[PDB]
C-alpha cells in the first residue's frame, strides 16, 4: 500500500483564494467588518500565503 | 414587555405550586439587547432583528 502525494498545481490554489476572498453573487451587500476580513484575505491571497481560514477552503 | 402581567403570572405560579404540589412553568418572552458576549457582533448573522432592536425603547422608559 502507498499514498499519492496530497499536494496541488498552483493555478488551482490561486483560483479558490480569489474565489475564497470575495462574494460571487451580484446585488449582494455585506457589512463593513466583514469587508475588511475579504479584503485581508486577498491580501494574503497575492502575496501566496494563507492562514488557517485559507487552508481549509483549499 | 409588560411588567404588570409578568408580576401576576409569578403571582399565580407561586400560589399554584403550593395549592397542588405541581412542576409550573413560566415563560417569558424577550429579547437580547446585546451580542451573545460583551465584545461581539451579532450585525453577522442577524441584521434585520438588530436593525429592529435598535429602535425600540427600554422596558424601564
Amino acid at each position: 500500500m502507498s499514498c499519492p502525494s496530497t499536494g496541488l498545481t498552483e493555478d488551482i490554489l490561486t483560483h479558490i483564494g480569489n474565489v475564497a476572498s470575495s462574494v460571487p453573487v451580484e446585488n449582494f451587500t455585506i457589512h463593513g467588518g466583514l469587508s475588511r476580513i475579504l479584503k485581508t484575505r486577498g491580501e494574503m491571497v497575492k502575496n501566496r500565503t494563507v492562514d488557517w481560514a485559507l487552508a481549509e477552503y483549499m | 414587555d409588560d411588567p404588570e402581567a409578568v408580576m401576576y403570572v409569578c403571582k399565580v405560579a407561586a400560589e399554584w405550586r403550593s395549592t397542588f404540589h405541581k412542576d409550573v412553568v413560566v415563560d417569558l418572552v424577550c429579547y437580547r439587547r446585546n451580542g451573545h458576549n460583551e465584545m461581539d457582533e451579532p450585525m453577522f448573522t442577524q441584521p434585520l432583528m438588530y436593525k429592529q432592536i435598535r429602535k425600540q425603547k427600554p422596558v424601564l422608559q
